[PDB]
């Protein structure tokens, strides 16, 4: 029981790790439309 | 002479009109192109 409860313990450890990686990277996601747009307004200068 | 002077001075007043009419003809054409880029970064801080 207490082997296997360490077991389930460092699982829920990957969880929370390998979640946190995810929520990062749908941040740099987001931050990559942004920065694409940021480029829309630039080539806008560009032309203007 | 005098219709001379005063026809000469009809000229260079009429090339200045049309020079301000011209430039402020300009400055909307501009003011648009300036308009849609901060529409844009309004975009961009939707995205961030």
């Amino acid at each position: 029981i207490s082997q296997s409860e360490t077991y389930r313990r460092r699982r829920q450890e990957w969880e929370i790790q390998r979640n946190n990686a995810e929520a990062e990277l749908k941040q740099i996601d987001a931050q990559l439309k942004s920065l694409a747009v940021r480029r829309e307004a630039a080539v806008l200068q560009k032309t203007s | 002479t005098q219709f001379g002077s005063t026809l000469q001075n009809i000229i260079e007043r009429q090339d200045a009109e049309a020079l301000n009419a011209l430039l402020q003809n300009q400055a909307a054409e501009l003011i648009l192109t300036n308009l849609s880029i901060q529409d844009k970064t309004i975009e961009e801080l939707d995205a961030e």
